RNA sequence: AGUAGUAACAAGAGUCUGCU
């Protein structure tokens, strides 16, 4: 049985007894024949093995030598099978078929033990067309005290033999006393259930009608189906039902602006206002260095005046700012080295914001403040469309002088591919590379990568950052331009959206009081006077200094850094126009989408109408909205976009005479215009969508 | 030769909480505890390598790079400092030590380099002596197979060749599994007579045999052939509108 | 004149230039702050949508629980989750005579996987809210720490080392009545820093032994972790995700992997398939319903998403789904994959990290978290969130809100498809017998319907059957954000299908920058994603021939490997150029030495080493890949000759924490590594092939060192003396072992 | 102040910076 066990044997053929027990999948509380008969052949293999001892010379010796039998019984089967593969490779020997009991150094021989209930004669037969076919000796033991090798043949003495063969009878006779012996011999799948708890769990999970799982487990296995679902359906109320209201864009509306004050601009540099200073093939022995270059291009500008605050930030403080450059550029003046890190003044402190963060405690201390009132969480307040956003757009989609993006080089083309591909890239960036666009994508590239080093590099210092930009000319001769400064305020950026806070100082030449809406975070000086040359006269127009306190986050600056998308999206949208070209034309229609020097896109709207352009002016359009979408990213344009795609494709459907028709217009006209707050770049694709289906209303009467 | 690592063990067991950790987790259970990572990880790996390749030093090696590259470069660079009173077998390292390496170091034999990556230059080798066709712009309707993208060797499945590569590099740990086949014998027998001569660790050349020997199929949209020889070049000779007609090298 | 790109639809169709409407070159959105809010939000619109059910309180946990199926018909066009369960046991019960053996082969395949599955499965996935810490930690060790408190306690079936014995295990740890856990504690001491000078609170993060009750334990596993999903396109406000706990993991992927059998054998499922197999379902179901017969069928299609698709589905649902597809099969496999739903039915939502208030004249702010938040005044609240404590205050169980009806953000992604494919698969013709028949495909949430018929009136009445037969099964199609058109343009899942023509946006399109590992690897995966963003999603090959200039400008920054002939001058630039002069053959050089790029479309497969061989001096060669490198490490044996190059190193690594000292608990991680070494150690091929056993680690390595002692000692290779070293020194670790 | 947007950051738990 089970006691019998434990009151009989050496604790060491237990212990290999519930191992060998536990890792088959049994336990000695549930049974006790087999339990036994483990412990059983346990302690007949280690009867046969122990005292067993080989010399130096090579003779066994029964009593710092070693042994004479490795067992491989008992042990786990990966490392009884780790035993056999590194004996069998000692060796020459192949494997056995299946894992024997003990391995004889001195006969080299794996012995194998059985040791049953019945005759020695039926259980040696029975395991000797078992493991037949291979060269293991077998040496089987009963209870009865005969034994039968393998060919009557004994590799161990006598004395052991008999030794074991009374431990094994005195064992029968104990249990023959103990009364378990009459059992022994008549002694030779997947189970889940349930504990109380998780059952009185599981019959909580039932629809309400029923109260044990059982029950509906019954239920659900024996149910046949009647037309419940016709039974219910006419039963239910005729107010739910999806009636398909027909879909005609000639008899929608437009979409709802909001009303209030204008949206101000909220980019992070001056896009189509700022100005540069610029020097023509740097050799000012910095030649990379950012402040370096900073200087090199301050030096090319005389007519600094006094400054004076010209436009006020009207919720800020502006002297505070009027100190703010004249501390930055006496700095900038007595500099010394390649990094400037501006003297935190009380001026400064408030420009940048230290100490606006209450002081963040744990709760456990502060339990006993009355006013502690949690933190408010208002929506935007809306804001109106102004002409300024729609002419941002228009000026960034224009070409300039410069080229603005040098790409690396590639492997040579020697598939036809590669060359239909680098036709196309080649007229793409033929077309996009001279573009404003590719501009602030330049700007926002070495923007947010300085904000990143220096945010990173420098936690507790108000470094200065210049806004440089490098370009090439349509000679080859290489421009380096300055735009402005960031002074960068303390970055201990732990999450994502941790803000570092800094201000921008941004050269222009335009004039603030003219679009004052506009304008509203910036505090406006007047910085000097440049002898501006125009084609016939030459004027002196006054240069402004836009001054503001920006942020940013680690998110933003991540996205700012990787600006070159939009080039990629732009040319992924030309060619994607291509590919569905070449899919019916079934020709490469590369050269018949680029070369076409007609006007034959429409991509405006004039007073005289809607005006076209060609496939140039279509690439930088395309490009111009790509980094756009990238300045002005937020959760409205994204949820805008979602929405506002839907009604564009089912004007799509309306002019493919595919009679479209919709469930809830009303329903999807609030969700496009719950998502355009105050952001100028979602209120102008509002007004860009309202343009568009005013035009294809008016082109089908 | 076996005993500094028994006395290794020693020393781990002589800690408590190493001997509890060590007979408690079983052989099957240090496959869970292998990746117990704890503390605080990284949401953006690209933004870190860009603000970290700014610092100075932003490579993490050995000690013994202390006595194989000097402390100061030609041009002034400090190649390696040390860490803040830590003298183990790690320092920090800036990548001018790594060009340093590469313009004034030891050169060696690389004998062994192209049969590891033997399959590599075999791709470059079809790629090299291919031959292209004319482009033709169609609708590409491609079908979703499981294709072969690596070709093994012949006589072996996939659960076969595997067991070769047991014997091979690891005999002693094949388990229970035999080699059932005669090539099996014959691929093994060559497979152990040319990797003997090697310096290198077991596991390269057993992902080297991995490379050689096991197959590998995969679903992938393919319209045209489906051998192996053509599934590596999916990219180059078909897209969503066309088709590169190509005749790899052999 | 002003300027619109919108009018480029005016020239061109809107599939043929829907990419303009995907504006994913700015940052996404991110949540800022706790996610308390989209939890009780979650939490009261689960419970507004099913508010007509009934009442009950849990025997085991305490927790309010809502029961809607089985409930009132909906009167109404809003979301309703009132799902009726003799609907849905009659739609399971035709999707089996539609497709005669798809339940026998599946349940025959889950049986069949379940019996092969270790508990290595479960460190495989996404993070894990591990319920010892009250956090979220990864898969693996989250299992460690649930492996550990079980054998810690009496639950050690687990070392078994398959998956269903620790099911049992943990199913059998619901009955003890005191757990014995081992949490994170704090001490907090106030420090002076010694740079900026100000006092702040070092916290000193160590470990105790903590007790459990049954409730408590039963609650923590009970408790899915929710929390905001962040940077998510296409939305305006941000929803709520939730983790699930190590407790019922084990469960939700056997029937998640039983409803991956069902759902490839359907042939209306776009799950689970990838980018061009779902091009090609599309074309097929608009193939099989353009079969015209008569002189006039009208056949129109539904783009259809559905509105609030988690908060509806009920688990009991599931669970009479669960039972009805294990029909005819064994009770203990019925049992093990209906656990998982009877879990989530009285499951239990973690609110998060709590709110943030501010004292306004101590200037001070405290993150209170979401358990202090009962026993606190509502005036201290704003309006929303006083609006959402006062219909939550009767759903809160220790710190947790009892969320019985509806499910989270992607837990039974697959049963939901089941379940949308059945309504589907209700209208075919010849088991409707109607006027109307519809086909369709089906996702997670997202589904495309074509409607056929013969009058638009019968087109009209289909649309109202299976509206309502959605209606009957709590699924509710979103009436705002659906449309219907004629057959031959459609989007499903952000495919758009106009004429065959099929464009695929439904994945982002990367940055292709440096992923940020070291400057081999970086090369190695820039290349290979461009490669497989070539194959899969459809990318043109200029575009990809300009993601090949932009991937290697962004490399040659970001490692300072521009060049040897340029004229920027960075830190590292000085060694490149001499490396550039003195080198004879400049096209061998790597890119992160300062050479030129050889990538272009044709050999994108092909790594750099590999394709610069031919072109490398063979000095230059020697160095780069000489096998004595110092900055990959090396496995000892005097160690292995390395095969890899010179910049496969490795950067410095910083896992630190602010004002945090966490080496209390940090330690057991180095333990497991030295361990894990120590094992490789005495096996050669632990880390090649994973090793199997159910004996210990310390039985395992001294049964490899007696015999590999004895080995060496039969062959030679060894003395008597090291031999009698190693036995000695074996029988003192067993000594130890044993005391 | 500013970033920002349904809740937060605006510090005290998450020796460095060069993209033609």
């Amino acid at each position: 049985m089970e006691n019998f066990v434990r009151t009989n044997f050496n604790p060491m053929i237990l212990e290999r007894a519930e191992k060998t027990m536990k890792e088959y999948g049994e336990n000695p509380q549930n049974e006790g024949n087999k339990f036994a008969a483990i412990s059983t052949h346990m302690e007949v293999c280690f009867m046969y093995s122990d005292f067993h001892f080989i010399d130096l010379e090579g003779n066994t010796i029964v009593k710092m030598l070693k042994h004479r039998f490795e067992i491989i019984e008992g042990q786990e089967r990966n490392i009884a099978w780790t035993i056999v593969n590194s004996i069998c490779n000692m060796t020459e020997n192949s494997k056995p078929r299946f894992l024997p009991d003990l391995y004889d150094y001195k006969t080299n021989k794996f012995i194998e033990i059985g040791v049953t209930r019945r005759k020695v004669e039926d259980y040696y037969y029975e395991k000797a067309s078992k493991l037949k076919g291979e060269n293991v000796y077998i040496h089987i033991f009963s209870f009865d005290g005969e034994e039968m090798a393998t060919d009557d043949e004994y590799i161990l003495d006598e004395e052991s033999r008999a030794r074991i063969k009374t431990r094994l009878f005195v064992l029968r006779q104990e249990l023959a006393t103990a009364g378990l012996w009459d059992s022994f011999r008549q002694s030779e799948e997947e189970e889940f259930s349930y504990p109380p708890t998780f059952q009185r769990l599981a019959n909580q999970s039932l629809p309400p009608s029923f109260k044990d799982y059982h029950q509906f487990k019954a239920y659900v296995s024996s149910f046949k189906a009647n037309g419940n679902i016709e039974a219910k359906l006419g039963a239910m109320s005729e107010k739910v039902n999806a009636q398909i209201e027909s879909f005609d864009p000639r008899t929608i509306r437009e979409l709802e602006l909001p009303e209030g004050k204008f949206c101000t601009q909220r980019s992070k540099f001056l896009l189509m206002d700022a100005m540069k200073l610029s020097v023509l093939n740097p050799a000012h022995e910095g030649e990379g260095i950012p402040m370096k270059d900073a200087k090199a291009c301050l030096d090319t500008f005389w007519g600094w005046k006094k400054a004076t605050i010209i436009k006020k930030h009207e919720k800020g403080v502006n002297t505070n700012y009027l100190m703010i450059w004249e501390q930055l550029l006496e700095s900038i003046k007595e500099m010394e080295g390649k990094f400037l890190n501006l003297k935190k003044t009380n001026h400064l402190k408030w420009g940048l914001g230290e100490g606006q963060a209450p002081e963040k405690m744990d709760f456990e201390d502060c339990k006993e403040v009355p006013d502690l009132f949690q933190y408010k969480s208002e929506p935007p307040e809306k804001r109106k469309l102004a002409s300024w956003i729609q002419s941002e757009f228009n000026k960034a989609s224009e070409l300039t002088n410069s080229n603005w993006i040098e790409f690396d080089e590639l492997g040579n083309d020697v598939a036809p591919i590669e060359h239909i591909a680098s036709r196309r890239r080649n007229f793409f960036t033929a077309e996009v590379s001279q573009c404003r666009a590719s501009e602030y994508i330049m700007k926002a590239v070495y923007i947010n990568t300085a904000l990143l080093n220096s945010s990173c590099t420098a936690m507790e210092e108000y470094q200065v950052i210049p806004i440089i930009t490098k370009c090439r000319d349509t000679s080859g001769q290489r421009r380096t331009n300055l735009y402005g400064f960031i002074i960068k305020g303390r970055s201990h950026l732990r999450n994502d959206t941790d803000v570092v806070n800094f201000i921008s100082l941004e050269f222009s030449l335009t004039d603030p009081r003219n679009e004052i809406h506009k304008w509203e975070k910036y505090c406006v000086l007047e910085i000097g006077d440049m002898e501006i040359r125009t084609s016939i006269s030459t004027i002196m127009k006054p240069v402004y200094l836009y001054v503001r306190t920006n942020g940013t986050s680690k998110i933003k600056m991540k996205w700012g850094m990787e600006m070159r998308r939009c080039l990629l999206q732009s040319l992924q949208q030309v060619e994607s126009m291509i590919e569905a070209e070449s899919a019916v034309k079934e020709k490469d229609m590369t050269e018949p989408f680029f070369r076409n020097r007609e006007n034959d896109w429409p991509i405006g709207e004039s007073p005289q109408g809607i005006e076209k352009g060609t496939i140039g002016k279509v690439c930088r359009v395309l490009l111009a909205k790509s980094v756009f979408n990238s300045i002005y990213a937020s959760a409205q344009l994204e949820g805008f976009s979602a929405e506002s795609r839907k009604l564009l494709l089912l004007i799509q459907a309306f002019r493919d005479n595919l009679d479209p028709g919709t469930f809830d217009l009303k329903g999807l006209y609030e969700a496009i215009e719950e998502c355009i707050i105050n952001d100028p770049w979602v209120l102008l694709n509002a007004s860009w969508f309202n343009s568009f289906l005013k035009a294809v209303q008016l082109s089908m009467g | 030769s076996g005993m500094e690592r028994i006395k290794e063990l020693m020393e781990m067991v002589k800690n408590s909480r190493m001997r509890e950790i060590l007979t408690t987790t079983s052989v099957d259970h240090m496959a869970v505890i292998k990746k117990y990572t704890s503390g605080r990880q990284e949401k953006n790996p690209a933004l870190r390598m860009k603000w970290m390749m700014a610092m100075k030093y932003p490579i993490s090696a050995s000690s013994r790079i202390r006595e194989m590259i000097p402390e100061k470069d030609e041009d002034g660079n400090t190649l390696w400092t040390n860490t803040k009173d830590a003298g183990s077998n790690r320092v920090l390292v800036s990548p001018n030590a790594v060009t340093w390496w590469n313009r004034a170091g030891p050169v060696s034999d690389v004998v062994h380099y192209p049969r590891v990556y033997k399959m590599y230059f075999d791709r470059l080798e079809r790629l090299t002596h291919g031959t292209f066709g004319p482009v033709k712009f169609y609708n590409q309707v491609k079908v979703r197979k499981r294709v072969d993208i690596n070709p093994g060797h012949k006589d072996l499945t996939s659960r076969e060749a595997q067991e070769v590569i047991m014997e091979v590099v690891f005999p002693n740990e094949v388990g229970a599994r035999t080699l059932s086949s005669d090539a099996q014998l014959t691929i093994t027998k060559e497979k152990k007579e040319e990797l003997k001569n090697c310096k290198i660790s077991p596991i390269m050349v057993a992902y080297m045999l991995e490379r050689e020997l096991v197959r590998r199929t995969r679903f992938l949209p393919i319209a045209g052939a489906t051998s192996s020889t053509y599934v590596e070049v999916l990219h180059l000779t078909q897209g969503t509108c066309w088709e590169q007609q190509y005749t790899p090298g052999g | 004149m002003d300027v619109n790109p919108m009018l480029i639809f005016l020239k061109v169709p809107v599939q043929n230039a829907i990419s303009t409407t995907f504006p994913y070159t700015g940052d996404p959105p991110y949540s800022h702050g706790t996610g308390t809010g989209y939890t009780m939000d979650t939490v009261i619109r689960t419970h507004d949508y099913s508010s007509r059910g009934i009442w009950k309180t849990n025997s085991e946990t305490g927790a309010q629980q809502l029961n809607p199926i089985d409930g009132p018909l909906p009167e109404d066009n809003e979301p309703s989750g009132y799902a009726q369960t003799d609907c849905v046991l009659e739609l399971i019960e035709g999707l089996d005579r539609s497709h005669p053996g798809l339940f026998e082969t599946a349940c025959q395949e889950t049986i069949d996987a379940i019996q092969q599955t270790r508990v290595d499965k479960l460190t495989q996935g996404r993070q894990t809210y591990d319920w010892t810490l009250n956090r979220n930690q990864p898969a693996a060790t989250a299992l460690a720490n649930t492996i550990e408190v079980f054998r810690k306690n009496g639950y050690k079936l687990n070392e078994s080392g398959r998956l269903i014995d620790f099911l049992k295990d943990v199913l059998l740890s619901f009955e003890n009545d005191s757990m014995e856990v081992t949490t994170h504690f704090q001490k907090k001491k106030r420090i002076r820093d010694n740079h900026s000078k100000k006092m702040i609170t070092q916290r000193t993060i160590g470990k105790k032994r903590v007790k459990l009750t049954k409730k408590n334990y039963l609650i923590r596993a009970l408790t899915l972790n929710t929390m905001t999903k962040d940077a998510e396109r296409g939305k305006l406000k941000r929803r709520a995700i939730a983790t699930p706990g190590m407790q019922i993991r084990g469960f939700v992927y056997f029937v998640e992997l039983l409803a991956r059998n069902i759902c490839e054998r359907l042939e209306q499922s776009g799950l689970p398939v990838g980018g061009n197999e779902k091009k090609a379902k599309l074309a097929n179901v608009i193939k099989k319903m353009m079969a015209k017969s008569t002189d006039e069928e009208l056949s129109y299609t539904i783009t259809g998403d559905n509105t609030k698709w988690n908060e509806n589905q009920n688990p009991r649902i599931f669970l009479a789904m669960v039972l009805r597809i294990t029909a005819g099969q064994p009770e203990w496999f019925r049992d093990l994959l209906a656990v998982a739903p009877i879990m989530f039915s009285n499951k239990v939502a973690r609110l998060g990290r709590g709110y943030m208030f501010e004292s306004k004249s101590m200037h001070l702010r405290t993150q209170i978290s979401a358990e202090n938040l009962s026993d606190i005044n509502l005036r201290y609240f704003n309006e929303d969130t006083k609006k959402k404590i006062e219909k939550i205050r009767h759903l809160m169980v220790e710190g947790t809100a009892s969320l019985s009806p509806g499910m989270m953000m992607g837990m039974f992604n697959m049963l939901s498809t089941v379940l949308g494919v059945s309504v589907l698969n209700l209208g075919q013709r010849e088991i409707l017998k109607r006027t109307y028949w519809w086909d369709g495909l089906q996702s997670s949430d997202d589904f495309a319907l074509i409607i056929n018929g013969h009058f638009k009136e019968d087109i009209q009445q289909g649309v109202n059957h299976f509206y309502r037969t959605c209606k009957l099964v709590g699924i509710n199609m979103s009436q705002k954000k659906s449309y219907i058109n004629k057959t031959g343009t459609f989007e499903f899942t952000s495919f758009f299908y106009r004429y065959g023509f099929v464009a695929n946006f439904s994945m982002e399109l990367p940055s292709f920058g440096v992923a940020g590992n070291n400057e081999s690897a970086d090369m190695s995966i820039g290349t290979t994603v461009i490669k497989t963003n070539m194959i899969n999603n459809d990318l043109g090959p200029a575009t990809a021939q300009m993601a090949i200039q932009l991937f290697i400008k962004d490399y040659r920054y970001t490692y300072r490997c521009h060049r040897g002939d340029t004229n920027l001058e960075t830190r590292r630039t000085k060694s490149i150029k001499r490396l550039w002069t003195e080198t004879i053959s400049k096209a061998g050089l790597l890119v992160a030495d300062g050479g030129p790029n050889p990538y272009n479309l044709r050999n994108l497969h092909i790594p750099e080493v590999c394709l610069k061989w031919s072109l490398m001096d063979p000095d230059y060669r020697g160095r780069l890949c000489n096998p004595n490198n110092p900055f990959v490490h090396h496995m000892e044996v005097l160690e292995y000759d390395a095969v890899a190059t010179t910049h496969s190193w490795t950067p410095k690594r910083n896992r630190s924490i602010l004002n945090t000292n966490q080496r209390g608990i940090l330690e057991d991680e180095r333990i497991y590594q030295k361990c894990c070494q120590v094992f490789e150690k005495f096996f050669p091929s632990s880390t090649y092939r994973r090793p199997i056993g159910m004996a210990s680690m310390l039985d395992a390595m001294l049964s490899r060192a007696r015999i590999d002692a004895r080995i060496d000692l039969e062959s030679g290779r060894i003395s008597s003396q090291d031999f009698s070293e190693i036995t000695n020194t074996c029988k003192a670790i067993e000594a130890l072992k044993r005391q």
